[PDB]
């Protein structure tokens, strides 16, 4: 994006102060979107001595006159050519500018403008940056960032000591990783993308996306009228113990919901009764085990079971002790079908066999299966899409790191998923999507695809539960599956 | 809201 | 149909020149319909030589003076002379004719009335017809299609080569086979039937027919007030494995939802508990198995609980092995009492056996499982009613020969079912079709009546699922099916 | 405008570009204000070589990428620096521009963007330019004007030869005469004013302004509670004869439903009589004449009867000829109170009389009386808001100019009225807006405050009626006078 | 009404 | 309408 | 739709 500004100036030849002004100008549109009619309202705009303080006096400047107050405290010490040409605009149209801030100061103005750091944010915000900061954050004003909130890293999405809340922000060409990954996307409150005048090339160019609708739309497989369940593929879910009975059955419901045309499980017996007494439409495969875990006893009849199949999930429930270890790691090995590895199979799982594989792989873990299979602290894992992008391609698969915001990647291509809500944050969220990736990749989609529709559909679900978020179970989640589909259309 | 456009 | 034009005009006398007359006009006040006010559109009228396109320059003469603007592209080489005389008045009337194409020529035009060829189609297009089908195929103009759409048999519903996609088809007395069977029911768009003046008797005389709501309506059992359970029949369901636990609580329910009095269940122990835990109401007797596999072992169990029923279903779920298919065989044999044979019981059934039974039959295979019945592949099976009918004959069955456009014989009437949609592709729907069937037996219903009724019913419960079809589920299908019947009424 | 420009270039220092990318960014978002989503439309963009066209190339530089399609038409021979500019951004974002203008051109196109002429617009246009125009108003597409209709003089409104009809046009700043003034109201279309950023203080010092809503509501006079009809003012109205009696009942009632406390109208008797027999809350004083007109005989009684009043009209009806004519100069000569002079009071008036009065006095001509009026020509008066104020200053009156748009001139400020429609194009209309007029003037209101207020409501009342406009008569104006007012609040 | 259409 | 602001 | 009927 700075290289996109950058292009867009040297290249294109379009006038930095022209992009400065069509920015600042947005600012002043995307407000009155959300607060109606500025006329009534004092703005105490913010400014840094960078490009995002110059976008600040555009603002100031284009609400003189306008407004009932406007007053820029200007916080830096020198200012780059551009803010100094609209910081001479703002005083040259009557704009009042102060350098000091007085904590009593908030008191007078109704919106906060913050215009103190945007892209160009090095290192941790102290002094006068950081008092200021907290004080705009206890104020209770209406608060709007100009295209991220100060003291958001626009790359990662962490806090640099100290950032605003903001209640809107407006960002420029598109959203920034900062705007989607946590803190930084909750501090970021409504997000508003403008337009500014780059070439929409530059703009289609980027190569990490944020899931959309329309992009899940575009992807959904066709339902051809003459068709038949065979159309709309197979899959095979080897999962559940004695100890986990329930997780087979959010997976096998989950392929189903998503229009898969026949999915089969294979559960330890007697527990894979426990799934055709809640779901009929299953088919539950008994397997005979020593002790009521999978074993490499275990392995002939599971391939055996794999070959009438398109895909296999694997893991949800299977516990993590040496004989899973053994059978996971030695059916992966063998099997020749699209792999979708979950949960256990994950603890278990030995990265060399997802090398030697030729049949492709999507490996879903939550921070802690990520944390362990790479061998680093959760901390080091959470929202680190690079990471997540070298683990894809070194391994030859896709991967979907689960959180509030999931990335999903095969090392080349990585996308940002925004659906959700704190009902998910309960055991068998993810059993249930486990079972959407592979019953969209049994009617068609590539993993990626699969993954990409799966964790929007999944989110998207959950934001259509009727009461509160937090009552939330995967068994309603699943009732709400198609209806998330039906709104997609 | 008349910033832009007065008729 | 040409029989029956035959008939009206050289019995009945009705010149040919008057059902033209009449089938052009039925094409603009359908199109009037569909459309609303034709003034403003731009008419292409793409006529053949035959009686089709004779119907098209009726379509395009009665256009003339009253739309935005009418052409004729002729594409034929001779006239017949109901055709000729019709192009002769076209032209009377002030029409404009050409004989040549130009790609170009649909930018000018919003509204292709399609009369190339109609039942005359004979062999596969090739040529100039080709390439204007496939160009009006990529125009995005709305498509009319004069009788059949161009390019479909008639007879079967197959494509030859290639066919032209209608929005409207506006065919003449009666529905065609190759509206009704795919691909040509998808090509056909929306399908209005015009009664051109043909009478009435030779209509009705027809004997291959589309099941309608109103042939369901007054097929529906009665319910007497004074009545008990036993009024309204008893089914035994034989069905189920240690593999397949699901498959006879749907067949079970089918039968209840659909008004049976009452419904027994026999299923391998421990499998039967299954049903109870889920529906209740249903009666799941436990059958002491080797294996988990019905076997000889079972016959006598099983011919004692068929004694106080009026009907049996036999095959979901029961596995095919060779203890199965003796057990399956040696019971149908001796059972005197009508049969529904679905699934596994179809993939082991000796058709030596349908011929030797006095009591009647119904069986419901899929194409694949009436394939492996017949030793034939499943392309030549599929929508083969020629074949089914002559089964249905020689094997004294009726036969119920499930897709999407399912048909159903005895041999000497034939039925089309154009009800359902792409949730019903996918495990455990066709269980469900076997119950209600059954259901509809044990009510008095003939097996023709019963099946006439359960496909018809079973799609239209699909069609009432409230959210996208993709996720409908068996289940959710059954909690559908007293919606239908109310809605039926 | 074009010094406002100036000032803000080369005073304020607001590069020529920014001004230029904000008037181009105002058309785009006015567009999608009208059109909805641009993104079915495919777009002409006109341009000249100057600044107007700079702001064309703006616009289409701004559509590529995000519509259907956007051509450029550059129809001049140099460019200026600003033109040139926003051509080479045009082109460096991948816009396409030819130089020869093709009939057929139109045909794949839904928008056409005039961006020919702005105010820059010198002398007739002919030649291509003509030929251009003449096919862009022959073509049914959506026309949208930059700034100005190419061939409308934004200073008078005229046409200069032949202009562009548009569906909606965008200015910058502030409406130009051009917009306000026939024909060029008519070809503006539907008008949206953008501000493209130039300082409040220059918008604000325009001094000739269209009457708005806002303006006539904080003008409207208090009505505090503890009040009497004395509160309100005491009109005269001296009008009538035995020609015209019906003229004194509508000034009359126009001041008693603007809230006028008392009006006494001085009529000729028997025709004083009329008036009370219609409306008995007036006072119709008879006026005993030789022969059914106003004469020096009656200027005793007149000035005895004007004492007891704040304001008095004259001249609806009075007739004109030699005696009416003796009387009016030397009533108004003699009358120590403001005067409201209309219709035939203007057709007699000595203008040497209106310089010497000490009070003020406002004339309320049509064209055909302001021609009479100063020895010109229909032709030359209308619309001619100079020759109005120069009038007004000259002979120390406010001067009301009645036309589709009225002009409203003290001969420093002049004001512009918008409201009203052709059912005011009929007689009485006139005489209903002279007794608007000297009620407000009465109630407190200067002449030209009261002329304000009392030309708009005027035409307000008028688009109140709820029939087709052309059935309206100046009694059901009326009746919706205090609708108007109402409205207004 | 069903004299000329049946669907 | 989408030319100024995605969201 | 008037094609067949004018009233
Ligand atoms: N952590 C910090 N503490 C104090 N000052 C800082 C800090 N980080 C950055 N700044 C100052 O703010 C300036 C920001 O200017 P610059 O135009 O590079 O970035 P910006 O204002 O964020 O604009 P853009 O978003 O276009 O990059 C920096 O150059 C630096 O001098
Ligand atoms: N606050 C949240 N917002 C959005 N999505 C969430 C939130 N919390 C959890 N999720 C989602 O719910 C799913 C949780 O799956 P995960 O495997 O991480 O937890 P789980 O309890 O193990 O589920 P299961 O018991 O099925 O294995 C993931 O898709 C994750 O992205
Ligand atoms: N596959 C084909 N390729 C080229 N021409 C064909 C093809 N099939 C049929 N035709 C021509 O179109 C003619 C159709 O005339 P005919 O009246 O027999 O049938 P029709 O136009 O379909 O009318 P109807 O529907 O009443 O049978 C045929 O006689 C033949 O000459
Ligand atoms: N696209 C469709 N449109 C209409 N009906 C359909 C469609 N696809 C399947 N069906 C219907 O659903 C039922 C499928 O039964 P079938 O036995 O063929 O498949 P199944 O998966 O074996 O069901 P079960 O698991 O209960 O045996 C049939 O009645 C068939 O006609
Ligand atoms: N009547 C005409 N016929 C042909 N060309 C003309 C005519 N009138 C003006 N032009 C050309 O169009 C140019 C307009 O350029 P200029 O920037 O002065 O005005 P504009 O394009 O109307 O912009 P603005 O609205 O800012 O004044 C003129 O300088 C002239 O060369
Ligand atoms: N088309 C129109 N649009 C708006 N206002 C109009 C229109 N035609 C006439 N008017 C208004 O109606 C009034 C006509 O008064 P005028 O004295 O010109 O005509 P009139 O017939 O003499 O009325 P009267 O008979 O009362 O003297 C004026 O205010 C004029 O501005
Ligand atoms: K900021
Ligand atoms: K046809
Ligand atoms: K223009
Ligand atoms: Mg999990
Ligand atoms: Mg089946
Ligand atoms: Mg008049």
């Amino acid at each position: 994006m700075k290289e996109i500004d950058e292009l867009t100036i040297k290249e294109y030849g379009v006038d930095s102060r022209i992009l400065m002004e069509r920015a600042g100008i947005s600012v002043v549109l995307a407000m009155e979107e959300e607060l109606g009619n500025l006329s009534d309202y004092r703005f105490l705009v913010l400014c840094g001595g960078g490009n995002n303080g110059g976008d600040g006096f555009v603002v100031a400047r284009n609400l003189l006159g306008v407004v009932k107050d406007v007053l820029v405290v200007f916080l830096g010490k020198k200012k780059t050519p551009d803010c100094e040409y609209n910081y001479g605009l703002y005083k040259k149209f009557g704009g009042k500018v102060v350098e000091q801030f007085e904590p009593s100061i908030l008191n007078e103005f109704d919106v906060v403008v913050d215009a103190i750091f945007g892209t160009g944010l090095r290192g941790e915000i102290t002094g006068e940056y950081a008092e200021i900061i907290n004080l705009v954050n206890k104020s209770g004003k209406v608060v709007v960032s100009v295209d991220v909130p100060s003291g958001i890293d626009s790359n990662t999405g962490k806090v640099l000591r100290t950032a605003v809340k903001a209640d809107l922000t407006v960002t420029f060409g598109v959203p920034k990783i900062g705007h989607i990954l946590f803190p930084g996307r909750d501090l970021t409150g409504k997000l508003k993308v403008a337009n500014i005048g780059h070439p929409v090339h530059l703009i289609n160019s980027i190569n990490r996306y944020v899931i959309t609708r329309e992009m899940v739309r575009s992807l959904l497989p066709e339902r051809p009228r003459d068709s038949h369940k065979g159309t709309y593929g197979k899959v095979l879910i080897i999962a559940g113990s004695r100890l986990y009975s329930g997780a087979p059955v959010l997976s096998g419901m989950g392929s189903l919901k998503v229009g898969t045309g026949l999915v089969k499980l294979a559960v330890p017996f007697p527990q894979n009764l426990i799934a055709t007494s809640r779901f009929p439409e299953l088919i539950s495969v008994p397997i005979d085990t020593e002790k009521g875990f999978f074993s490499l006893q275990n392995l002939q009849e599971c391939l055996e079971l794999s070959k009438d199949v398109d895909v296999v999930a694997i893991g949800p429930g299977l516990g993590n002790n040496e004989h899973v270890r053994e059978f996971v790691n030695e059916f992966l090995k063998t099997l020749e079908k699209p792999a979708v590895i979950d949960a256990d199979a994950i603890n278990v799982l030995d990265t060399s066999v997802l090398k030697e594989r030729k049949s492709p792989a999507v490996l879903t873990p939550h921070p802690g299966e990520m944390a362990r299979l790479v061998k680093k602290t959760v901390g080091d894992v959470k929202y680190n899409y690079e990471l997540a992008e070298e683990f894809a391609k070194e391994n030859d698969c896709v991967l979907v790191l689960k959180s509030a915001t999931t990335i999903v990647t095969d090392g080349e291509k990585t996308l940002f998923n925004i659906t959700g809500n704190t009902g998910l944050s309960k055991g068998g969220s993810g059993d249930v999507l486990t079972g959407m990736i592979a019953g969209f990749i049994a009617q068609g989609l590539s993993p990626l695809e699969a993954s990409t529709v799966s964790v929007y559909l999944h989110g998207f679900a959950a934001e259509l539960f009727e009461q509160d978020e937090r009552g939330l179970t995967a068994s309603e989640l699943l009732r709400l599956i198609p209806e998330a589909i039906r709104r997609l259309k | 809201a008349a910033w832009l456009f007065e008729a």
